[PDB]
RNA sequence: GAUGGGGAAGCUCCGUUUCAAAGGCCUGAUUUUAUGCAGGCCACCAUCGAAAGGGAAUCCGGUUAAGAUUCCGGAACCUGG
RNA sequence: GCUUGUGACGGCCCGUGAAAAUCCACAGGAAGGAAUAGUUUUCAUGCCAGGUCGUACUGAUAACCGCAGCAGGUCUCCAAG
RNA sequence: UUGACAUUGUGAAGAGACAUAGUUUCUUUACUUAUUCAAUGAAGCGGAGCUGGAAUUCAUUUUCCACGUUCUAGCAUUCAAGGUCCCAUUCGGGGCUGAUCCGGGUU
């Protein structure tokens, strides 16, 4: 049997990311001693668009706490934040759509984007176009904070673990259908080579799983158990269902 | 540049080849209001911590 | 007062650059630093049994001054005095013929690691000094525990290079003596009566304590302050 | 006593005395005796029937010289062994491995005596 | 793709600032003299990798059996001292 | 008008369409400098110097690859009525 | 993947035998020093004190809080000005303070 194409992206050799065009890694300001005792001021001295994300990013430039200098600063700006803005980051500080807040400084119920999962981790969660993180209330002592994550599920963080209020600006990119191959083609263009795809069933038995047979199908279950060995897993993996969703789902 | 001479890279003004004079007009009236109103805000809370 | 003016500044968060101070506490210091001092660290956190830890109880100032002075009354030879005892015997005695000893008996200080310890054993040696530091202990360790069974006094002296000065090497662990010039045969019993009060005596004693098990400054200070809530309400 | 200040949280390399090489035996006995030696330097004189119509019409010598060898070497090299002084030199390398010199005489000598004296036409 | 390293019996493999005490300039200090200490900067961490990307500066006329923005004539420009 | 170059604009994107050396300015005010004499080599003029290697010619129904002077293949600029 | 043994140490509550003394063994939950994860040109940690002040005083504190920056797309560097002490009064230049102590566990 050859190797199934998912088994050749792990050397990455043509499976790379497409990264000469992207403006830099966004990441929280380093944790020191402004942010978590006090607050420090930033100016967004622009906003602009990173090739492969989404979401406008924000560039925010601070001075220097120990030196006679700049810093500079990639954030992802969560809607609404714009040039020429102040931003604040720390401990005592406010409570305004752009500034960087300690997860238990803020009242429960705020919303949150590029939040830690550990503190001074400098970003992590909800970084997508459009997502935040909903907090739904804190631990006093031992002082962590219960979180519900884009993706629906409830984690319990540190409170010290900062977040940067709003939502992610870009949101909705998705309602919009692509449309025509193109526009797919040029957007996994700037992200990777993993378009377009192949349906395994189009190949020959060498190829996959799926692949042989004088009628295009699959043949046995397409549920590949968890503990399946590399060269198995191709379908839906892992499935504690199937079929068509009927009904509400919803987190509970 | 570096085969001219220094007045073709400069107008006579504070930051001459740097900024566009309009820009360095904002610098000069911020700067003076702010420090002006950095020194109204000296009394005010000179006053709130002798007279609250 | 006259053109000068006074106008501090706000080192308080989020204006005026920082000042240069003492980074001295927070300084990446080269690894073999790190190694040195964190070893020590190591060492203390365990509990450390009772053959060694024994030692860590050094001898005092006071007492140890009294023992370096006394011992460099019996320094090893130069070379100088060696030379100048051979060419005062050379022609000396192979000629004027004495039997070998137109030249005094020698009063000195014993020492090296495996002299000292068949010394012990013949229950020869009157006073032996033990050294503190020796990083493979192993050589060491069992020493206190030998003078005691063959009934001799001894002390453990701070510094394994101090020893070595008043011997003439760099280092010397162990320094030891069986001979005493008898004006001074009487200051060493006020000493060895010392010496047998903080080992020889206290050595079954000793046997039974478990040193170490010491904690790191920020542990003690929290736990210091939550067996302290905990009780005085 | 008491501890040092650093004001700075970095260590760097403590900046110890570097010491001088002083031998014990020689490095090499003899040295070598000078490699491009003017006679070395320009080898042969080109005597093309076109070569020549440089040195006639032209001011212009013309030297097969070693290809060790820069302009540098082929000027101080023309001056040395012909006594003269030249204006600028120009130089290609041959399809043999052999390289060719044009040089060229301050407007004062006449190329063409200088060539047959040391003798060539 | 070397280096400190870490793997691997090993040929070697891994990593490129990464768990490293990584390194060098403007000048003052000499007026025993040539270059140490004195300042203060900098923590920049190799190197290879485009004759189509980036890039200091040249032109016209004339000339050869065959070279020329390269020689000759004349007129410029750039860099270093 | 043809070709080319350039401008101020306009459409397009879940695509928004390189990097480094390098060169200039700016803020800053460490410093150093005048009356019997200083400051200027970013103004003009004047002096020396610029090494090394490639440089012919073919680029195709014969100078390359196709066993060859092969109807094949092999990137590109100029382009009159 | 799942168990045991080794790496593997230190506390307490509860059980387990000689059969109701503690040498030894585990269920729960604590300790940091092995091991593991992260960050930063290891920058401000931990403990105490100043100051205020919410606090109500049940003899005086029996305590918990804070303890330089928020209308503006400016400016923020020369061991820092100030204050003060020295060098033998040169131009220059040094301490201390400005910047509270104590422990050297970078966090
Ligand atoms: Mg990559
Ligand atoms: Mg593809
Ligand atoms: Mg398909
Ligand atoms: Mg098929
Ligand atoms: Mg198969
Ligand atoms: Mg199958
Ligand atoms: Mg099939
Ligand atoms: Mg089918
Ligand atoms: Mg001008
Ligand atoms: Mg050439
Ligand atoms: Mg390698
Ligand atoms: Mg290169
Ligand atoms: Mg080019
Ligand atoms: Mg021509
Ligand atoms: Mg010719
Ligand atoms: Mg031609
Ligand atoms: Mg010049
Ligand atoms: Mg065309
Ligand atoms: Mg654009
Ligand atoms: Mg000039
Ligand atoms: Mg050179
Ligand atoms: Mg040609
Ligand atoms: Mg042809
Ligand atoms: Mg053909």
């Amino acid at each position: 049997g050859r190797v199934i194409r998912n088994q050749r992206k792990g050397a990455g050799s043509i499976f790379t990311s497409h990264t000469r065009l992207r403006q830099g890694a966004a990441k929280l300001r380093t944790l020191d001693y402004a942010e978590r005792h006090g607050y420090i001021r930033g100016i967004v001295k622009q906003i602009v668009h990173d090739s492969g994300r989404g979401a406008p990013l924000a560039k925010v430039v601070f001075r220097d706490p120990y030196k006679y200098r700049l810093r500079e600063e990639i954030f992802i700006a969560n809607e609404g934040v714009h040039t020429g803005q102040f931003i604040y980051a720390g401990k005592k500080a406010s409570l305004n759509v752009g500034n960087v807040l300690p997860l238990g400084s803020v009242p429960e119920g705020t919303i949150v984007s590029n939040v830690e999962e550990k503190p001074g981790d400098r970003g992590a969660l909800a970084r997508a176009s459009g997502n935040y993180v909903i907090i739904i209330g804190h631990n006093p002592d031992e002082n962590k904070t219960r979180v519900r994550l884009p993706s629906g599920a409830k984690k319990v963080i540190s409170s010290d673990a900062r977040g940067v209020i709003g939502v992610i600006a870009g949101g909705g990119r998705v309602d919009k259908p692509l449309l025509k191959a193109g526009r797919a083609f040029h957007k996994y263009r700037l992200k990777r080579n993993s378009w377009p795809k192949t349906r395994g069933v189009a190949m020959n038995p060498v190829d996959h799983p799926h692949g042989g047979g004088n009628h295009q199908h699959i043949g046995k279950a397409s549920t590949i158990s968890r503990g399946a060995v590399s060269g198995q897993k191709a379908g839906l993996i892992a499935a504690r269902r199937t079929g068509l969703l009927r009904g509400s789902q919803k987190t509970q | 540049y570096a085969t001219v001479s220094k007045t073709h890279k400069t107008v006579s003004r504070a930051y001459g080849g740097s900024r566009c004079a309009n820009c360095v007009k904002e610098r000069i009236i911020r700067a003076f209001l702010i420090e002006e109103q950095k020194i109204v805000k000296k009394v005010v809370k000179e006053q709130t911590e002798a007279a609250k | 007062n006259p053109l000068t003016h006074s106008t501090p500044k706000n080192f308080g968060i989020g204006q005026a650059v920082q000042p240069k101070r003492n980074l001295s506490r927070y300084v990446k210091w080269p690894e073999y630093v790190r190694v040195q001092r964190q070893k020590k660290i190591l060492s203390i956190r365990l509990k450390v049994p009772p053959t060694i830890a024994q030692f860590q109880y050094t001898l005092d100032r006071n007492t140890a001054a009294e023992t370096f002075k006394l011992f460099n009354k019996y320094r090893p030879e130069t070379a100088a005095e060696k030379k100048e005892r051979l060419t005062k015997e050379a022609a000396a005695v192979a000629e004027a013929k004495s039997k070998q000893d137109a030249s005094p008996k020698p009063y000195a200080v014993k020492y090296g690691l495996n002299h000292v310890v068949a010394l012990i054993e013949n229950k020869k040696a009157k006073l032996v000094l033990i050294a503190n530091d020796v990083d493979p202990i192993e050589l060491v360790v069992f020493l206190p525990a030998l003078c005691k069974k063959m009934g001799v006094p001894y002390a453990i002296v701070k510094g394994k290079a101090r020893l070595g000065t008043l011997v003439n090497q760099k280092t010397s662990a162990v320094a030891a003596l069986t001979e005493v010039r008898a004006e001074d045969e009487a200051a060493l019993a006020k000493l060895v009566s010392t010496i047998d009060a903080n080992f020889a005596d206290k050595y079954d004693e000793v046997k039974k304590h478990w040193g170490g098990g010491i904690l790191g400054n920020k542990a003690q200070a929290k736990m210091d302050k939550r067996a302290k809530n905990s009780d005085s309400a | 006593k008491a501890l040092k200040v650093r004001t700075s949280a970095t260590f760097r390399l403590p900046k110890t005395l570097k010491l001088a090489r002083a031998p014990k035996y020689a490095s090499k006995a003899v040295p070598h005796y000078n490699r491009l030696d003017s006679y070395k330097v320009i080898e042969q004189p080109i005597t093309s029937e076109t070569a020549m119509k440089k040195v006639e019409d032209g001011n212009i010598l013309v030297f097969q010289v070693s290809m060790k060898a820069n302009k540098y070497q082929i000027k101080k090299a023309v001056k040395e062994l012909y006594e003269v002084d030249v204006l600028k030199v120009n130089t290609l390398v041959r399809p043999n491995g052999t390289k060719k010199a044009y040089v060229r005489l301050t407007a004062d000598y006449d190329a063409l005596d200088i060539a047959n004296r040391i003798g060539y036409i």
